[PDB]
Parts: C-alpha cells; sequence; structure tokens
RNA sequence: GUUUAUUAAAAACACAGCACUGUGCAAACACGAAAGUGGACGUAUACGGUGUGACGCCUGCCCGGUGCCGGAAGGUUAAUU
RNA sequence: CUUGAGUCUCGUAGAGGGGGGUAGAAUUCCAGGUGUAGCGGUGAAAUGCGUAGAGAUCUGGAGGAAUACCGGUGGCGAAGGCGGCCCCCUGGACGAAGACUGACGCUCAGGUGCGAAAGCGUGGGGAGCAAACAGGAUUAGAUACCCUGGUAGUCCACGCCGUAAACGAUGUCGACUUGGAGGUUGUGCCGGCGUGGCUUCCGGAGCUAACGCGUUAAGUCGACCGCCUGGGGAGUAC
C-alpha cells in the first residue's frame, strides 16, 4: 500500500512508504532466531574490504528453510511476518506433526492456505517439486543450482524464473537478467512468484533514512587528491581521464567475468 | 426486476383493493422497493452507466408522485412517508 | 480446398476442379482483402456506397 | 429453480468409471431438491477435430431443474475433475422432455 | 540412400518468389530450389516461367531418392501456383492429391498501413 | 432449431466449413441468426469442423 | 547535517533523486607469497564502480582522435623444431 | 370525468450495460528433427537477415491482441457507441384482452450527470502495428510520399481531460394534411384477408433564392428554450 506523506517537514516532503497491513504485529517465533553482529566491511585481518558499510539498526537472523527436504507432509500457513534480513516476507507454517519453519512468501499467499513438498505434490503456488515433474513453460522461484544444495536462484522480492525447455537430463531457465542457463533437471523449485512486489516503489526521502540501513556516505573520485584516487586533483573542476575504479581498472564499459569451468552452461549472455 | 411474489404481496397488502395496482401509494412503494434493491447492485458495479439512467428515472418519478400526493392530501402523505421511512 | 485424384481421372480435370474449388472458396480474394489496414470509417463508407450503387 | 442442459465429454480411457459418478451428480441434484427430466448417454464418439491429441470422447447429456448455486458447484467440480475434457451448461426456457436426435 | 516412394511437395509461392520443397510423410525435407535460386533475378524473379524452371530443377535434384507418388501443398497468392503443379506432373512424377493450406487469420493482428501510391 | 440436429445443420455449411449466406439458401432473417448460433454452439462442442485444412 | 585539533565553516564534502556500466554465485570486487576472510549466512526489486545532485520544463549536433564492445578475408610476428 | 400521463398480468426480438470463465485460426519468440545456399524488398535498387546453419518443412511451449464465414442502404442505444461461445447481475422498447390512480402533464436559464480519438498522473503488460528517431532509395534540393528497423502509444485497473466535419451541418413535445415500391419485429380470422412499432428509396399539393424537403417535412399550427445582426483583426487580448 504505497502512501505518500504530507510535507509538514522538509524531510517528510518526499517520503514514500510501503505499508502492509497483514504482517504479524507482535514478536517473532523464539526457537527460530539467532545472533549476528555487524562487521563494518572488515575481514579477519581487520582491514576494510567493502567501502560504504557501517552502523545501522540491530537485527536478528531468522532460519529460513531453503531446502524443503521433508516430503509427504502437508502444512498450513500460520501467519506472515516481517524479516529485516532480506527484502521479501516470510510465512510461518505448522506441519501436521508439530514442526514449525520459515519459508519465503510467494505472491498471493495468505494465512490458512496449504503447502506440500515431494514428487506427488499438487501443481499450485507454494508447493515445491523437482523440475522434471513440473510442466515446462511454468514460472517458479527458489530454484537450486545443484541437486540437494538448497534454494539459491530467484529469491529476492518480486522475482521469478521461467522454464523454457527440457533437453533430456537438463532444463533451461530464463533468469531475470535475460541470461539463459542450464541446470540439472533434479533440482527442486517452488511454484509462484515471491511476494512483496512493491519493494522498488519506496522512496527513502532523507539522508538519514539510508543510515538506518547501515550505508555510509560515498565520496566522489574527483573530489579527492592525486594520492588517493586516479581521478583526483585539479584547479577547479578538471577530469581529463578515462573513468576508472580506485584501483586503476576501467569502470565504464569493460567486461570482467573470467570463469571457464561454468561457461558450458551459459546458453546466451544477458546483453 | 421485482419478483412476481414481492409485487403481489405489496399490492395485496398495501393497496385499497384486492387488485389495486394503480394508486399513488402502491406506485411509490414499488419504486422505493426497486430503488433499495438496485442500491446493492450499484454497490459492486460503479461502471454501469446505462442502468444509472433507469435508477435516476425511478427516483425522479417517485419525487413527482410524492409532490402530487403532498399537494392533494397531506395527512395520508405523512402516513405514507412514515410507513416507508423516508424524509420528504 | 482439398482435391483428390482418382483412377481414370486425367491431370487437367483435377486441375480444373481444384481451380473451381479455389474460386468458390475465394482464397485468393480473401488473402488480397487482408493486404493492408482499413479505417472503420472507410469500411462503412464503401459498404454504403456499394449498397446505394446497387439500388 | 431453473432448467438446464448439461453436456460433458470425458476421456475414453476413463469411460469404465463414468456411469456411477453421473449418478452421484444426479444424486447431488436430487439431494438439492432438483428434478431430473432426461438423461441420455451418447457414448464414445469421433470428434470432428482432434482435441489435445485425442480422437474419441464419451459424450453424456443431462437435463436438470435446480437452483443456480448447485449448477455453479457442479460446474466447479467439472472444471477440477481432470477426467472430463469439456463441459457446457446451457440455461433453457422450459423442459425438453422428448427424444433427442442422437437416439 | 533411402526409399520412400511417396513424399509431399510443399509449394510456398508469394508475390515475389516461389519456394518448392519435398518432404517425407513425417515432415523431414530432402531438397529444395527457388525461382530466384535459378538465375531469375528482379522483375523476372516472380514470373511463372521462373516457377516452372525452379520446380523442374528441384525435381531433378531429388533423382537419388526414387519417388513415384506425391501430394502437393499450395501456399501464398503468388503467380507460381499452376506452373509448378504442371512442372511437377510433367517431370516424370505422378501426383495423387492436391490441397491448399494458405493461412487465413480469423478476426488477429493489425496489418501494415496502406501504401500511399 | 437446436445444435443437436447435426444432419440438418450439414445442409447449411459449405464445403470448407463456413456458413452459407441467407440469399443463397433463401431462408428468413431470424432463422438465419438462430441457425448461426446453433452452428457456433456445435463447432465449440466438437461436433463440427471449424475449418477444412488438415 | 560534515570539514582544514591551533589564522580559512563557505558557494567547498555529504545528501534523498537520476543515469551509464560490471556481476549467474566457488558472483564481480578487496585484504592476503598461500590457506582463508569480507561482500553475505545476501541471489539481479541483489551487490560493486563512476558521474550529476530535491522539485518543474527539458537535455540538441559530431564516431575522425583517445578508450570500450564485437568481426576475421588478407600482411607482419616470440619461445619451439 | 377519462381521451393526456403512469401502475399491474402474459409474451416477443435485440453487437443495450457491468463481472467472470472459455474454443479455434493467425503473426512473433523459444527448444528440438531432417536439408543446404540463399532470404527479404522496389517501378528498378541497396541498407537488413544467413554457413555460430537463415529462409522452407514437422512436433512442442510461452505471451499478447482481435474474434474468419454468418453480415445485411440488418438491430440496440438519449448521444458518444455496441460483434466468437457460456453463466450471474441489470436497464430500455414493443404487442393482444382487461383491471387500476384520475391531469399526477410539456419545456427549461441556473444546476447535476454521461461523453469517440489524442493527451496527463499512478501501477501492471507488451504478440502485431506505429508519432519521435536511425539507416537505404527518389529528386536541383526532400526535414516526405517508397524500403528496412524502431521508443512513447495502442491493452488493463484507478483518477484527470471535456474537445471533434461530436452531422441528418435539421432543439424537444403534440395536432392535421393525396400516394407507390420495400426491410424488420408482434398479433386476429379463413396463401389470403386486417392491424401496430421502427426504418430505406421515389414522388403529388404545399414550401425555398435555388439545390431540394415532402406523413420520419425544410407543409398548415400551439408551448417552451438556445442561437444570429458586414469581412478581417479574432474564438485573439484583459
Ligand atoms: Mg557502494
Ligand atoms: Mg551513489
Ligand atoms: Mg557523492
Ligand atoms: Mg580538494
Ligand atoms: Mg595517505
Ligand atoms: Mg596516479
Ligand atoms: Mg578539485
Ligand atoms: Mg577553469
Ligand atoms: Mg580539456
Ligand atoms: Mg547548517
Ligand atoms: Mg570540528
Ligand atoms: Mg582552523
Ligand atoms: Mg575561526
Ligand atoms: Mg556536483
Ligand atoms: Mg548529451
Ligand atoms: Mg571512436
Ligand atoms: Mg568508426
Ligand atoms: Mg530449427
Ligand atoms: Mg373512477
Ligand atoms: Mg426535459
Ligand atoms: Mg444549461
Ligand atoms: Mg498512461
Ligand atoms: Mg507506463
Ligand atoms: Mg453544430
Ligand atoms: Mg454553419
Ligand atoms: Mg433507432
Ligand atoms: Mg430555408
Ligand atoms: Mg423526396
Ligand atoms: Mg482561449
Amino acid at each position: 500500500a504505497v502512501v505518500k506523506c504530507k510535507p509538514t517537514s522538509p524531510g517528510r516532503r518526499h517520503v514514500v512508504k510501503v505499508v502492509n497491513p497483514e504482517l504479524h504485529k507482535g514478536k517473532p517465533f523464539a526457537p527460530l532466531l539467532e545472533k549476528n553482529s555487524k562487521s563494518g566491511g572488515r575481514n579477519n585481518n581487520g582491514r576494510i574490504t567493502t567501502r560504504h558499510i557501517g552502523g545501522g539498526h540491530k537485527q536478528a537472523y531468522r532460519i529460513v528453510d531453503f531446502k524443503r527436504n521433508k516430503d509427504g507432509i502437508p502444512a498450513v500457513v500460520e501467519r506472515l511476518e516481517y524479516d529485516p534480513n532480506r527484502s521479501a516476507n516470510i510465512a510461518l507454517v505448522l506441519y501436521k506433526d508439530g514442526e514449525r519453519r520459515y519459508i519465503l512468501a510467494p505472491k498471493g499467499l495468505k494465512a490458512g492456505d496449504q503447502i506440500q513438498s515431494g514428487v506427488d505434490a499438487a501443481i499450485k503456488p507454494g508447493n515445491t517439486l523437482p523440475m522434471r515433474n513440473i510442466p515446462v513453460g511454468s514460472t517458479v522461484h527458489n530454484v537450486e543450482m545443484k541437486p540437494g544444495k538448497g534454494g539459491q536462484l530467484a529469491r529476492s522480492a518480486g522475482t521469478y524464473v521461467q522454464i523454457v525447455a527440457r533437453d533430456g537430463a537438463y532444463v533451461t531457465l530464463r533468469l531475470r537478467s535475460g541470461e539463459m542457463r542450464k541446470v540439472e533437471a533434479d533440482c527442486r523449485a517452488t511454484l509462484g512468484e515471491v511476494g512483496n512486489a512493491e519493494h522498488m516503489l519506496r522512496v527513502l526521502g532523507k539522508a538519514g533514512a539510508a543510515r538506518w540501513r547501515g550505508v555510509r556516505p560515498t565520496v566522489r573520485g574527483t573530489a579527492m587528491n592525486p594520492v588517493d584516487h586516479p581521478h583526483g586533483g585539479g584547479e577547479g573542476r578538471n577530469f581529463g581521464k578515462h573513468p576508472v575504479t580506485p584501483w586503476g581498472v576501467q569502470t565504464k564499459g569493460k567486461k570482467t567475468r573470467s570463469n571457464k569451468r561454468t561457461d558450458k552452461f551459459i546458453v546466451r549472455r544477458r546483453s | 426486476s421485482l419478483s412476481t411474489e414481492a409485487t403481489a404481496k405489496i399490492v395485496s397488502e398495501f393497496g385499497r383493493d384486492a387488485n389495486d395496482t394503480g394508486s399513488t401509494e402502491v406506485q411509490v412503494a414499488l419504486l422505493t422497493a426497486q430503488i433499495n434493491h438496485l442500491q446493492g447492485h450499484f454497490a459492486e458495479h460503479k461502471k454501469d452507466h446505462h442502468s444509472r439512467r433507469g435508477l435516476l428515472r425511478m427516483v425522479s418519478q417517485r419525487r413527482k408522485l410524492l409532490d402530487y400526493l403532498k399537494r392533494k392530501d397531506v395527512a395520508r402523505y405523512t402516513q405514507l412517508i412514515e410507513r416507508l421511512g423516508l424524509r420528504r | 480446398p482439398v482435391i483428390k485424384v482418382r483412377e481414370n481421372e486425367p491431370f487437367d480435370v483435377a486441375l480444373r476442379r481444384f481451380k473451381r474449388s479455389c474460386e468458390k472458396a475465394g482464397v485468393l480474394a480473401e488473402v488480397r482483402r487482408r493486404e493492408f489496414y482499413e479505417k472503420p470509417t472507410t469500411e462503412r463508407k464503401r459498404a454504403k456506397a456499394s449498397a446505394v450503387k446497387r439500388h | 429453480m431453473r432448467h438446464y442442459e448439461i453436456v460433458f465429454m470425458v476421456h475414453p480411457d476413463q469411460s469404465e468409471q463414468v456411469p456411477g459418478m453421473i449418478e452421484r451428480y444426479t444424486a447431488a441434484i436430487t439431494g438439492a431438491e432438483g428434478k431430473i427430466h432426461r438423461l441420455e448417454d451418447w457414448g464414445r464418439r469421433q470428434l470432428a477435430y482432434p482435441i489435445n491429441k485425442l480422437h474419441k470422447a464419451h459424450y453424456v447429456l443431462m437435463n436438470v431443474e435446480a437452483p443456480q448455486e448447485v449448477i455453479d458447484e457442479l460446474e466447479t467440480t467439472f472444471r477440477f475433475n481432470d477426467a472430463v475434457i469439456r463441459s457446457m451448461v446451457m440455461r433453457t426456457k422450459h423442459a425438453v422432455t422428448e427424444a433427442s436426435p442422437m437416439v | 540412400r533411402k526409399q520412400v516412394s511417396d513424399g509431399v511437395a510443399h509449394i510456398h509461392a508469394s508475390f515475389n518468389n516461389t519456394i518448392v520443397t519435398i518432404t517425407d510423410r513425417q515432415g523431414n525435407a530432402l531438397g529444395w530450389a527457388t525461382a530466384g535460386g535459378s538465375g531469375f533475378r528482379g522483375s523476372r524473379k516472380s514470373t511463372p516461367f521462373a516457377a516452372q524452371v525452379a520446380a523442374e530443377r528441384c525435381a531433378d535434384a531429388v533423382k537419388e531418392y526414387g519417388i513415384k507418388n506425391l501430394e502437393v501443398m499450395v501456399k501464398g497468392p503468388g503467380p507460381g501456383r499452376e506452373s509448378t503443379i504442371r512442372a511437377l506432373n510433367a517431370a516424370g512424377f505422378r501426383i495423387t492429391n492436391i490441397t491448399d493450406v494458405t493461412p487465413i487469420p480469423h478476426x488477429g493482428c493489425r496489418p501494415p498501413k496502406k501504401r500511399r501510391v | 432449431i437446436d445444435y443437436k440436429d447435426i444432419a440438418t445443420l450439414k445442409n447449411y455449411i459449405t464445403e470448407s466449413g463456413k456458413i452459407v449466406p441467407s440469399r443463397i439458401t433463401g431462408t428468413r432473417a431470424k432463422y438465419q441468426r438462430q441457425l448461426a448460433r446453433a452452428i457456433k454452439r456445435a463447432r465449440y462442442l466438437s461436433l463440427l469442423p471449424y475449418t477444412d485444412r488438415h
């Protein structure tokens, strides 16, 4: 529900916020939480590896099931909840034998539905099946790259993939970038589209609304000195250089992929 | 439109004859029943513009009939509007 | 517009029968009708013009 | 409380399990104070054009007088029952108790 | 190479060119030749004589399969519809069927705008 | 007229599968419309061929 | 809002917003002779780099030069023999 | 008081309106199988596509838009407009015999509502078509007509816009006034004899400057409303 705030303050003038009146309002389920500490973009050496990371609000990690390995047991969705660790929402489920788990919320799922996993599962949103039982042409999410590993493709909010062929022991998918890839036909996938499609309709509004997410300011290259950035230096506003990353690599146009052990599975490039 | 049973009930209960189907009060009762019924239809069907016209015609006809009843006899007019639970 | 060939039925007879079937079904005329686009105003105009010329 | 023609064609390989179920449909109608006026089984017929790589189909016709919601639930059942390949519900004006051109 | 003895001749003749192919009953193609693929280029590229020449050379190109029976499938409003059939019959062949499979939309898609000539 | 009388409906269909005009067969105006509705109902119901190509 | 602790607080830095571009996950990129780690217990509505800087109307012409992407008919061309 | 106006009983035809579901044909893209040198386009040409296997042909998958024939100087709607099939909700018209209320009527400045295409805002969708734009031709030049591509847009939900040669260039209601040839939809009696509604062509008196209209009047009349007063400036300025 995209709503625009009235401009009573300079910081609220441009704010657009997405409110879902269906998320659980209380506190999360206790036996499915853990602890994480912010890193600040620092590795085991203490040095900064990724720039523009630091601070923010504290969060707790939710153990989301990306395998759906247990089979033949129907489950009923309990409620939809807000997860700060990702961009989609997560729905608690209660299996017929008494076990609870977090799964990603597909599009159109509400409290009181039913889900199922296995090889005889019905073809309807929320269920997961290996991509050899799934009809070709359908749309799925939470795809695997290796049989047995876990959901690892099309997992953000609103995304999905589409099965376009089945060349014997393999299947062909059209990913969100346009790239067509080949994966094993034994990988599982979940029917539907991941919910919360209104994610990109949100305006943060002010400078400080991005520091709540832990994003430090970005300093431009030209605003630096010759000893810090290749672009730095000048008397006024001078550039006279081909654009480059802070480490000398050309930044605008140059390709950087180099991986020859998986190029056999790329049917065509996104371009 | 209105069922045969509903119209039969309203004319056999609300008019001053067994077969009184033409009095002003009977007409006003039929039009108000149909208006109340079509309110529900138009609740879900905002974009139905070619029945909005018929509804407006029924409203205008009811208004003119009540005007005539007010002009002729006021006591039975007030009796009718209090039976039907209307304002004017 | 399917036309078969039977024994004791020469080539030209079957060809003429196929041509008659094509003429009756109006396949070529219907193809040449959908060559391009026609504004509906022009459709109604030509229909009425032909109908009033017939009278 | 309206009249209805109900036609459905079902997969020939499921023909052996067609009869009883139509009784249930009749039962459902008779369970909902509906009236059966005619019920004829056209049977296995050759389709004028192939339907999803099939050539034969079992045609059945039923004649009902029932409220509309029962027909709605029957239509939903027909939609979900994968055995039947097609169906059609036609609202008529009066009862059509007679001999069909099929028989 | 293989023996079939009854193929299917596909003819695709449009306003500018005619393409003739021979296939098996299952659809697999064997050989082909076109009016423009025979030296008739430009304005002459569409004249039915080019269609006859293309049909004759295409028939000669399939001399190694040994086909004695055919059907014909005619497509497109091109001028190469009668000349091709006569060439196919007169090439030492024998056609047992004739059928038209020209596509006709039942409405479909908006066509290009009228040429203002 | 009803769609279940296929034998009669055969007489009002051309070789291809189309619907004959009214002026050719000389029939009335209302019966033509009711006949066309019956033909379409039968064509949907897999009793009549939509076209001739096969 | 930030800035030259101790002569410069500003029109300079940042900023919400826009765009180009790279990256199919053992992801691009960074710290490390290497093992490893951050990115991220995130998966293209995600992450990195670059420029412009709320909002309104808009953003034209030039591909020779220098870069980047794609092509291979020809000429020259290392270790090797 | 019932002849104007309206209600009730029955039935009739219809692309009248809204919501949902669905069948076939076709263009495009994608994945497989046979096959090899062209395909496409013009008045003539090339840009464009194809040996990384195009075009042609067979099986299959996805998605969007419109529903071949019927089809009609047909039908419905206050106007703009409305077309494959089925269900649900809903408005109007018309006809035979009768019952009922008893002038309850007509028009309408302000006002309220609907209103083709294009255009705007928010969010989805994108097969084909196609402003702007890119290249190939024509020409003295060509910011075009021709050719190959192509983004807004055309599609849907909501909210705006309120304009057209929005035309029958003919305001609504009622009364009277020789005829002919038809289309469509109801009803009574025995293919005929009557009777209504809507509509197409010709034409008489009458009317007009003439063209022409002519029982659906631009004829003979009554009520109410809107509009006009030489051409530009100007449907412009404040
Ligand atoms: Mg960054
Ligand atoms: Mg930035
Ligand atoms: Mg900056
Ligand atoms: Mg500086
Ligand atoms: Mg330093
Ligand atoms: Mg340097
Ligand atoms: Mg500087
Ligand atoms: Mg300077
Ligand atoms: Mg310079
Ligand atoms: Mg300040
Ligand atoms: Mg300080
Ligand atoms: Mg200082
Ligand atoms: Mg100071
Ligand atoms: Mg700046
Ligand atoms: Mg620029
Ligand atoms: Mg250059
Ligand atoms: Mg160049
Ligand atoms: Mg292929
Ligand atoms: Mg009386
Ligand atoms: Mg009025
Ligand atoms: Mg007014
Ligand atoms: Mg728009
Ligand atoms: Mg848009
Ligand atoms: Mg006017
Ligand atoms: Mg004028
Ligand atoms: Mg009319
Ligand atoms: Mg005059
Ligand atoms: Mg006249
Ligand atoms: Mg003005």
